[PDB]
Parts: C-alpha cells; structure tokens; sequence
C-alpha cells in the first residue's frame, strides 16, 4: 500500500501495444506469406491481411475486449487513409495514368458512380417490394450504402491476374480505379452522409443539386489543391541539396498538409494526396538523392501496409462482434448479386463506349478482370464502421453485409480470378513470328501517335522541359539535363523466355505490401543502348 | 476534297482517318520539308525502344529512295487496318486492299527479308533474331533456334523460309487480329 | 442552412495540421540552417530548434491559442521519447561504448544522481533559510526538481566543440552520458514522482529502500528486457532475405515493443529502447540490405529530429505562456548557478577518480567540456511540464526556471562552448613528429591492451563468431564470414596538418539527432587496411 | 618474486604493472611459445589500422633478431612510463632511465631510421612520411615536405637529420606527456 518496486500496468500501454503487435504480427505473417512464390502467385496479399485480421480478432474475441476497439472517424481519414492514398499517388507510372486519364477517368468516377447509384437504387427498389422487410431505412441510406459499397480495390489482385494476363493499360485502369475511386467514393460518401444529417425530408431540390455541383468542386478542388502542394513540394526539395536528410520528412508532410489543406477546405483530401503524389513524382526524386529517394519509397509500403493492417485488423474484430451481426437474407444476397452484376454491365458499357474511340481496344479478357475486380477491402469496410449508428438506423446490416462482401470479394474472386482468367484465355517459328507481330504493331501504333496523349505529352514536353524544370530542379541539374539533351539530340517455353516483350506486355505491378519495380524496363535500357549504339553507325 | 479521295481508293482508309493521320504526319515532319525522312521517324521516342522499329521505319521507305510523302505514309501504313466482313462478302471483285492477310504477312516478311529477295536466309532469319531476343541469350542457341524454325518452316529443301511457306506456317496464327489497327477518325 | 456545397473546417484539421506545420517549418528551417558552415559550427542545432520554437510560440500567443497546446505524459513518454532514444541507441559506435561503459556508467549515473541529489537537496537547504521565501514546497518537490533537471544532454553541443577538440573518448562519454542520463533522470523522475504522490510524511523508511531497489531493479530490468528484443529483433531479420521491404518496419516496431514491454513491466523503457539500438546495431544492418539500412537510418532521424522539433515547440510555446511564468529570484539564480557549479565539481571529482584506474587520462580539457556541456533541453524541459500541477504546488515556478536554464544552457553556454575551449587550448618538423608520437602512442596503448575491455572484447568475439553468429546471422552469411576469415587468417604548414593521418584517438565522430553525420575518419582505417595488407601479401602468404 | 624484480630494476615498472604486462603478454601469445613473434603483434586488430603500426612492431624486437620474449617486451616497452619529478630530484644518481625524455626521442628516431643509422637520410623521411601521410597526396608534394623538414632541421650542412638535431628541433613539444602512458597496475 506504499510505495510498489514494480507494478504491471497493461492498461497504459495498451492502445500503442496492441496496434504495435497488430503490425508486428502482420510482418511476421508476410514473412511466412512471402516465403514461396507458390502462395503468393496465387492468394492475394489482401487475402492474407483479411484472415490475418480475422484470426486476430477472434483472439480480441476470447480476450472478450472487442468493445476497446473502435475506428473512429478522425483516425481513419487522418492517419489510416493518407498513407495508402499517397503510396497509391506516389507509384503511379505518370506517362501510363496521363495516357489513360479518360480512360481511368471513366473507369473510376463513371463506374463508381454507376455502381453506387445503381447498387442503392437496386437495393432500394428491392426494399419498396417488401424482400427485405421491416427495416427501419431510407432511400439517403440505400444510397450511402451503394456509395461506400463501390470503393472496389482491384489493384488488390493484380499481382495474381498477371501471372496470366499482362496488358500494361488494363494495369493502369486497374491501378487508376482502385486509387480514384477511393476520392470518388469518399466524395459521394460525404455528399450522402450530409443528406442523412438533413434527412429524406429536408433535402429538397437545390440541395441535391448543391449535392451535384459539390460533387464537382469537390473533386476538382481537391486535384488542384494537391498539384499546388505538389508543385511546393517539388520546389522545396530544389533546396536541398546540402540537408539530404529532411527530404523523405518533406514528401510525407507536405504531402499531408495538401491532404488536410484540402480537409480543411471541405475539397477531396483523397484526390489531393493522390496529386500531390502523382505530380510531384518528376521533380521530387530528381531533386531528391538516391539514398533519399529509398528512404521515400520504403516508408510509403511501410506507412501503407500499416494503415491497411490496421483497417484489416479492425474488420476482423467487427467480423468476430457478435452484436453488430445483423444478417438480411435478401440484403445480403442481393448486395452480393447487384454489386456484382452492374459491377460487370457497368465495366461492359463503359468498355464498349470507350473503344468507340480507342486505337487499342479493351478485349473481353480485360472487361473480365475489371468486372471480376471487385474486391471490396479496407475503404469500402472503414467507410461503413464510420457511419452513424443512430443517424442511421440500420447500420449493423451495412457493417455485416459489406464485411461479407469483403470477405467474398477478396477470398472468393481474389483467389478465383487467375483460375477464371487462366480459363477464359484458354510452333516455334508460330510464337517468333507473334513476337514480330507484336513488335511491328507497337511501332505502327507508335508512328501514328494515336495511342497516348501525344500532342499533349509534346506540349507538356515543350512546357516541362523550358519552363517548369527551370523552377523545379536546381541549375546544374538544368545544365546537365540540357548537355544529356544535346549529347542525344545528335542521335518452345525456351524462346518465350528468351524472346523480348513487347511494350504493352510489360508487367507492372503495384502492391502497397512490397516495392514491386517494374522488372521489364531493363528490356527497355537494353534495347536503347543497342540502337544507340547502332546510332553511333553514322557517326554523329 | 479530292485530296483525301485518291488516297481513300488506294488505301480504304475514311476521310477522318487520313485527316487524322495527315495531321500526324505533319507534326512528325519538324523541319517542314513536304515529306518525311529516316530520322524523322527515328525522333519518335519510343520507336527507338522497339527491338524491330529500325526495320520498320525502313519498311515506311520505298527500296532506294530515302524519303517519304504522305501517299507512301498512307500506302505503308495501310496494311494496318482490320478487314470488315461484311465489305468483302458484299463487292466481291479482287484481292486487292493493302489490308489483306497476305498484306500484313508480307509487310512482316520484308522486315525479315533486308535483301527482299523474296526469299529469308538463314543469315536473314538469325540477324533478325539477334536483333529482337535479348543479349544475354548464346549465339549458340540463337542460331539453333534459326535453323529449327527454317527446318519446321522450309518444309521443302531449299533450307529457306520463302514467303509461301511463311503463310503455311502461320496459317494457325490470327494475323488478321495480332496485326490490325483501329486507326481513329 | 441546407447542404453546404464547401464549408471551410479548420478545428477538424487543427491538431495534425499545426504538428505537421511544426515539422515542416523545422525542416524549412534547417534547410537554411545548413546552408552556411559558417552557422553549423558555431551554433548548435538545439539552439535553432529552441528559437524557432519561441519564435512559433509567439505566432500561437499571436493567435491566442495558447491553451490549445498540452504536453501529455501518455503523449511524451510513448510517441515523443522514444524515437529520440532508439536514434541515440541505434547509431552508438559499439566498440566505444562498451569499451567505456564503466567511464559513461558513472558520469551517466552517478553524475545525474549527484546533479540530482546535489541540487535538489541546495535547494532545499536554501528554501529553509527563507531566501526563496514563502513557497508551498516540500523536500520531495525540489528532489524531483533536481531529478529533472539533471536530464543533461552533452551531445547537443557535440558538432560544434568537436570543431577545437576532438577526442573519441570524449566523444563517446559525451554521447552515451547524453542518451543514458536520459534513462537514469526519467528513473529518477518516476521514483519522486511516486514519492510525491504519497506526501512528505508518508513516504516511511522502507518506503525510500525500496525506491533505491526500485532504481536498481528498474534500469536493470529494462536494459535486460531491451537485450531480449535486441536478439529477438536480430533474429527476425535474419529470415527477411526474401521480404526485404519489412526490415525497416520491424528494427521500429520490435524497439517500440521493446520500449513498451518494459513500460508495462514498469522498468525503465529508454534503458530497454537504448539497449535494443544498441545491441541490435552488429545483426540487425548485417542482415538487412543496405537499401534497407538506409531506410532505417534515415527514418531514425526522421523520427528523432521530429519528436525533437515537437518538444521544443512545446517549449516555445510554454515560455510565452503568461500565466505559466513565476519567477522567484532566489530559486532561478540558484539553479542556474547550483546546476552549473555541481556539474563542474561532480564532472571534476568523477574524473580524478577515473583517471585513477585509466591508460588515457581524461585531460583537464575534456572536463570542461563535461563541465559546460549542460545544454538541458527536450527531456528536462518536458519532465517538467508533465508534472502534476496539483501534487507539486509549485509547478509553475518549476517550468520557468526549466525553461530559463534550457535557454541559457543550450543558448549561452551552448554558443560559448566553442570560444571557451578554443581559449583554454591556447614547426613543419614540429608538427611531422608530433603526429609520429601520437601514432607510437596509440600503437603502445594498443600493444598492452588496457585501453578497451580487450578480455571481454576477445572473449565476446569468440563468443559471438562461434555461438551467436551461428543463431542470428543468416547460413550463407556465416559461411561467407568464415570465408573471408579464413582468407584474412593467413593475413593475421597548415598544408601539412591536413594531409597528415589523424590518430586514432581523434577521430571526429559525431551525433545529431537532426542530420546522418558518417564518421569520415573511419575512410583513414580503411585506406590504411588496404596498405598494411599489401604489405602483408609481401610475404607472399 | 625475483622475477618481477630485475624487470621493476631494469625498467622501473611496479609489481602489479608487470604482472598486469604478463598477463597482456601471455595473451598476445597465442601459440604457447614462451616468447612473441611478428605476427603475434600483427594479429592485434587495431595495429594493421595504425599508419606506424609496422614500425611499432619492428622497435619491439632486436635488431636480427626475429623474436623477443618477456623481458625484452616490458624493456621497450618501458620508454613510454611517465617520470615523475620528486623521483628524479631526490635519488640524483644518473640518467638511466628508459622513460627518459631522450629514449622516447630515440625511439621514435629508430622508427625513423630504418637503417638504424643513427642519422635520417632523406630517403629514410620520405618512406616515414609516406607511410603515414594519405595516398591522395602528390609525391612531388611528400617530397617538398622532406626536404623542407631537412633543411629546417638539420642546422648542420649535412642534408641528414642526425638524433642532435632531432632532440633540437622537438626541445619544444612536450615529449614527456605526448610519449607517456599510465600503465595500470
Ligand atoms: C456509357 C457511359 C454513360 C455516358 C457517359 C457519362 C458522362 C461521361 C462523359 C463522356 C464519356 C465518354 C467520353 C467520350 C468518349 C471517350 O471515351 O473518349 C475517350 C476519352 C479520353 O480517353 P483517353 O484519355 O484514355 O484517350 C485514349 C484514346 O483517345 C486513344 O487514343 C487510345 O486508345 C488511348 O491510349 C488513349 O489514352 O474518355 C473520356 O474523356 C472520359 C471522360 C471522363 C468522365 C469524367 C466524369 C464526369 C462525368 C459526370 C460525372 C457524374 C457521373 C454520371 C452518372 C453516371
Ligand atoms: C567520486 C565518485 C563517488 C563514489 C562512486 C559511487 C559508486 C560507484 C562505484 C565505483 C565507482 C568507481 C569504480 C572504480 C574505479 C573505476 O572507475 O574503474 C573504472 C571502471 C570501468 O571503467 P571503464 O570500463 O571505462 O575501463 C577503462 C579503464 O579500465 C582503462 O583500461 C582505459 O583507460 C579505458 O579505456 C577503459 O575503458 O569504472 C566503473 O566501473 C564505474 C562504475 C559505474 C557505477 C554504476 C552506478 C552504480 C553506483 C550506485 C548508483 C547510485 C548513485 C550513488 C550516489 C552518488
């Protein structure tokens, strides 16, 4: 009762504990997961942390301490979610998601709002016929349903599709929708989530339309917010070329101020610390050193993967509450169906409009990885935790539903999508002259200079190369560039892996896990050295 | 409008196609010289990259001329454009369009054949390995894998992959889809 | 009042968006910090963090939102201090360490118990004459004063005395003085604070024995427990070869546990943090890839320059705080002259006793550098404002003169540690032998061996090559070491100033906490290696 | 006892600094062969990184000789005890002592003289300062410093710097701290 040599006290480190563990844990098991290129060839990584999470909260379970854990708002989408985002933005192969930027575009807030609106609307008309039955619930409620309910992660399963399909644009609206849709489903997320503050009744016609028009300034503020601080951000590495060691600090808080600035002015903060990513891309991590620059790129999967165990960790501890288990038969099976079915009509329409005025079409095989593509992880999840328990009032079937959805979505079509692919895509001199094929199309297509945005990459080329790099590299970085400039101004299963890839097969990959470098870019320096040096032929 | 008629008969292309394609051409011609030279097609950027974009860019070029208009742009770039069914089944008059299989098959046969003797070498098919496999791969192989392929391919015994067995051998191979273009309008 | 189309939200992102625009305006600020030599070496880099934080606190009192800002324990003790003492562990030059850990053990122990106990205990002596003069305070408060204010931190003036006088010895006490008083104060701290809550007249006899077996039992507990995690951690890179993007995330994580584990176990969690950096430090960047290493050394002083940055904005932020300052002339003239003259003399009686069992004395200059080498800064300061405003009455009183010593420490004596020494250490041939003798030396005091732990140095090598490395070092990689041991076994005026080689013992090491500051001394060892072993295949063995 | 007896007489050592020196000496021989090799001296870790290192070890062992065994390791290494004053002003008998300002000065002098001359010939500074001096450095500019230091010490005509010259030019530095070592007892 005096004065105590050594007390136990697990109460106070508790909430760092558990979320330190949360980590370690998760590290240990993609020790075990990596391990063989047999397991993660075939589950994807999301898989893992969604078991993992299940496993761990079933533990939290029999601690009988699921009622210490809850996400809560501020943590999601001030901690949780600008780690993924701005890991999402900062890997963005820039010439691909700028080539494609319709294309993902309408992928990605098109197919989002599509999904959403279809889904609610579904689930609603479903609801007015009495399936469901006796559910305290509204049309705003539908809605915000079908809006959380389209935050799809298809960049989840990329690393698994493209052991049998590789198509670096497919990469790049996969990789684009799964990043944009997160902006568009939070920006429709908070639209609907105020209508339900005001209520099916007070929203009246200038409401939803302010609710249309804030979709827009929303989204469009938020980019230019983020190119803003993407373009402070790049200038503010121009300075440091002598303290090397704050530039890693300076890519993370500048981009989180652009990520809270736009918070703060009520704009996407997604779409802000996806273009602070996206845009400062060229001139960070020039300015940058090299040793810098993987302190940058290391602690963006480390943030990133973080954040995203945690949002797992939290989904199976809701996964294992036994008292938000609310289970609709028709809800959740019908949930199931529509998310699925105008998740593939939407990705056919789309698919279809866009190749009206496209030089490389979108094949069946592509439209099927999209549709395929749902898995619903982290956001989709975090967004229904978030909701309002009392503003709405069925929100323990929205947490359970979408935590089935997750489940099936990542286990059932994350595991089933390279057996379907591999399915649905189902002689030496047959695959050489393929490969020739291959290498002349690429070149025709190249010629014409239909398949980017040539003109605009020509007229940003133009403005990048005189005008912004001479505020946002330092002098001798210009003066080397433009002497590197001048200097080039003057200029069966055997022979499949020896031959050359074309450049639309190249296999990129984004995990948000592991550093995945794009390993066919050194087809890319090998075959520009052999030129070059057939460029030294004539002498010049 | 004749212009851009003559062209269309020649090649089959639609009026916005080679509007399109026009205006490509004379963004390519930097330097502003009516026609298009061999380093103008060599400061595409991401020709250089394409293990075959040197025989390619030749292949634009007729045989001893070192230059190229916009008809021979259009004619060499053509036999990109993807057979419709249903216009074949309707006029049926000639094999003709530079769009047809034998078109294609013979545009990538003349960037096997440097001589166009009409006929690919063995020396012919192993530079134009080497020059699309990478440098790591033994010279050994390369020129097993040469001779292999005229062997399964000359199925005569002039040890040459002339062009009729060339379409004998990819008669498997959907040249009709791996080599065609929506050229947009 | 119906749906807002844009609503601007500044108290949603007001608590995240303010820290990050601390640390980017301390990285701004250190991007004109560094720009000139002229500045570095001169001003140490906690004195433009404490400005900078005045001049921030200043735009916060502008802003009157002074009471907006509240140093929380659970803040400073779990997120705060930790990445200071894991950066202070991880980037410890081993060798000197533990070849000096009796000589850092006393001036780090017994120099912060004597700080502490000496001027708590002046203080008091003065607080019964009355010079003070009408404060509610107890002996237990000015204990857990003088406990705080013994959070000395040397290596903060390291990067600008080492301008004038370079010792590695010296380097290493200031250094492991710096990162182990912080363990020994915030030991101290808890012990009083604990003292403080059971008052003046409860706290018995046995009640002070076991806080004395507390200390004990505290800061070896914890350095047990950061030895545990240490092999733990070493051992879990050993099986990252193929998972090479977690190594960083697991040398933060498992020290962060480590630290944690004995937070829980209520020992002392910087010893358990220090030690799991400093025993992790061989394996751990052995297994690792150098990619990897270079997150790992890169984020330790992202993570320390930032908890650093925060507590002096803390700090900055307390000292415009109006109704925090209380100043008592006697308390505040006597602490700065307590806390400077008790350093001196406990650094002065240390010494001798040191130099009585020592091969290299620790010279007259050394000392004083000790001696001046205050510079109380983040942790004093933030032990301070984490007191208990109502358990100690007079806590107000206590953060002024904390805040007042920390300006003067880190800002007078900071700034005039490099004049002073330079003042107190005040020909082509001369100069040539000079540096002979010092080589002749370093090569005697090599010869017999007395000058590191050489008996526990070989014994732990033999230890670690046989045993340990076969647990924590990866198959192939003990295979390759073997190797290369194998291969190495049969092996077994001012012009002149700067192309001579420096002696061993002047190496110019140095710590930042704010900037990777290599040892490029340690390219001499090398350069010198490759010629000797020239040499040695000259013999043709 | 006697052993640690004539050692404490001929180098001036105390019994405990002498066992402690054993101790270290035993150590060093690894091998068990009574007495200490060149190699022995060179698997010490730290003396490979020391620029003089080599030298060092040679000072340790007899001129022809190849070996030294216990008594000679405490006698040269006996040069580097500090003296004491009240010792020398109170028993004035002679200037015996191997810590002596003028032995450390002649021991690095034979560090100096490889030939062991008793005199420095340019070519012997210039291996010394090479030795111990970066390898970026010019020779031209190594050369500049030898003879520089020659001529500024050698006051004599003869191009050499002999040992008088030598103690001449250090009458300045403090020999008698910077050579002088606290062995433990
Ligand atoms: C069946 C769908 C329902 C109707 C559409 C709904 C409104 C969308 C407005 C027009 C949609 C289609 C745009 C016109 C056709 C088109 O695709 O040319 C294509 C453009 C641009 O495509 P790209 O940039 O990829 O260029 C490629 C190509 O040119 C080629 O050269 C290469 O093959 C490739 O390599 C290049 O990259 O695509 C785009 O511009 C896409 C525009 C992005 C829309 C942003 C969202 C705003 C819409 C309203 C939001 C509310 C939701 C509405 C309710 C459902
Ligand atoms: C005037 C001081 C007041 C009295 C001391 C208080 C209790 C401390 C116990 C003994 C202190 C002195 C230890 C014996 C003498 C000594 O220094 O040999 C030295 C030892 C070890 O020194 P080193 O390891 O550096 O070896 C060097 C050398 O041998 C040499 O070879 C080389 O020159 C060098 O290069 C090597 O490194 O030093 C040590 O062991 C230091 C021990 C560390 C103490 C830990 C703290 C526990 C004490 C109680 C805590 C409560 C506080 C008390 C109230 C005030």
């Amino acid at each position: 009762g005096g004065f105590q040599v050594v007390t136990f006290e697990w109460a106070h480190v508790q909430d760092p504990y558990v979320i330190a563990l949360w980590i370690l844990v998760a590290s240990l098991a993609k020790i075990g997961f990596h391990l063989s290129h047999k397991v993660t060839s075939v589950v994807p990584e999301s898989a893992l942390l969604i078991v993992l999470g299940l496993v761990l909260g079933g533990i939290v379970w029999a601690a009988d301490h699921i009622a210490s854990f809850t996400l809560t708002p501020t943590v999601f989408f001030f901690y949780l979610l600008p780690p993924i985002v701005l890991d999402a933005g900062y890997f963005m192969p820039n010439r691909l998601f700028f080539g494609n930027l319709g294309t993902i575009l309408l992928y990605a807030v098109v197919g989002t709002v599509w999904n959403a609106a279809t889904t609610g609307l579904s689930l609603y008309g479903v609801f007015l016929s009495g399936l469901m039955g006796d559910l305290q619930i509204g049309l705003l409620d539908f809605l915000l349903f079908g809006s959380l309910m389209a935050a799809v992660d298809p960049v989840a399963v990329l690393a698994v599709f493209e052991e049998v399909h590789v198509n670096e644009v497919l990469f790049i609206i996969v990789f684009g929708e799964s990043l944009l849709n997160d902006a568009v489903t939070v920006v429709l997320y908070n639209v609907f989530e105020s209508f339900v503050a005001l209520g099916g009744d007070n929203v009246t016609g200038v409401d939803c339309v302010k609710g249309i028009v804030s979709f827009f300034v929303v989204s469009l503020g938020g980019t230019l917010v983020g190119v803003v601080f993407a373009f402070l951000l790049s200038l503010v590495t121009r300075f440091t070329k002598h303290v090397r060691i704050i530039e890693p600090g300076f890519v993370f808080i500048i981009s989180y101020l652009s990520y809270l600035t736009s918070e703060m002015l009520s704009l996407s903060a997604i779409l802000a610390i996806t273009f602070c990513g996206i845009c400062c891309q060229k001139y960070v991590k020039a300015n940058i050193s090299e040793q810098s620059a993987t302190t940058v790129r290391y602690t963006m999967k480390m943030l990133a993967s973080s954040a995203e165990t945690i949002i797992f960790m939290f989904l199976g501890i809701s996964a294992v509450n036994p008292f938000i288990w609310t289970w609709n038969t028709a809800f959740v099976l019908l949930t199931l169906v529509f998310i699925s079915v105008y998740r593939a009509i939407g990705v056919v329409l789309q698919t279809w409009l866009l190749n009206r005025y496209r030089m490389v079409q979108l094949e069946p095989i592509d439209q099927v990885v999209l549709s395929y593509g749902g898995l619903r992880g982290a956001v989709a999840f975090a967004l229904v935790v978030l909701l309002d328990g009392d503003k709405v009032k069925e929100k323990n079937l929205f947490v359970s539903t979408t935590i089935i959805v997750v489940f099936f979505t990542v286990i059932f079509q994350g595991l089933t999508i390279k057996p379907l692919v591999q399915w649905l895509k189902v002689r030496l001199n047959e695959k050489l002259h393929g490969r020739a094929f291959d290498h002349i199309l690429s070149a025709i297509e190249d010629i014409s200079g239909q398949i980017g945005h040539n003109y605009l990459r020509d007229k940003w080329s133009h403005f990048d190369r005189k005008f912004l790099s001479r505020v946002l590299m330092r002098r001798s970085a210009q003066k080397s560039r433009d002497r590197i400039l001048n200097v080039f101004h003057e200029l069966h299963h055997t022979l499949q892996q020896y031959l050359y890839k074309p450049r639309q097969e190249y296999k990129h990959l984004y995990s948000r896990h592991e550093l995945t470098p794009t390993e066919d870019e050194k087809q890319d320096r090998e075959i520009f050295h052999r030129t070059m040096r057939k460029r030294l032929e004539s002498f010049k | 409008d004749e212009e851009l008629e003559e062209i269309k008969k020649e090649t089959g292309f639609s009026h916005s196609q080679i509007t399109r394609l026009y205006s490509r051409f004379t963004s390519l011609d930097k330097g502003e010289n009516g026609t298009l030279s061999r380093e103008d097609f060599q400061r595409i950027p991401e020709l250089a990259i394409n293990p075959l974009g040197d025989r390619i860019i030749n292949a634009f070029f007729p045989e001893g001329e070192d230059q190229v208009n916009f008809r021979g742009f259009m004619r060499t770039l053509a036999h990109f454009r993807p057979i419709e069914d249903n216009e074949k089944s309707k006029d049926v008059n000639g094999p003709e369009p530079l769009n047809s299989r034998s078109n294609k098959l013979h545009f990538a046969f003349r960037l096997y054949d440097l001589d166009k003797d009409e006929k690919i070498s063995r020396d012919e098919l192993l530079q134009v390995l080497r020059m699309m496999v990478g440098v790591n791969i033994s010279d050994e192989q390369l020129g097993s894998i040469a001779d292999r392929t005229i062997q399964e391919a000359d199925q005569d015994g002039d040890s040459i992959a002339s062009f009729t067995e060339f379409v004998k051998v990819l008669e498997k191979v959907d040249v009709e889809q791996k080599m065609s273009i929506r050229f947009l309008h």
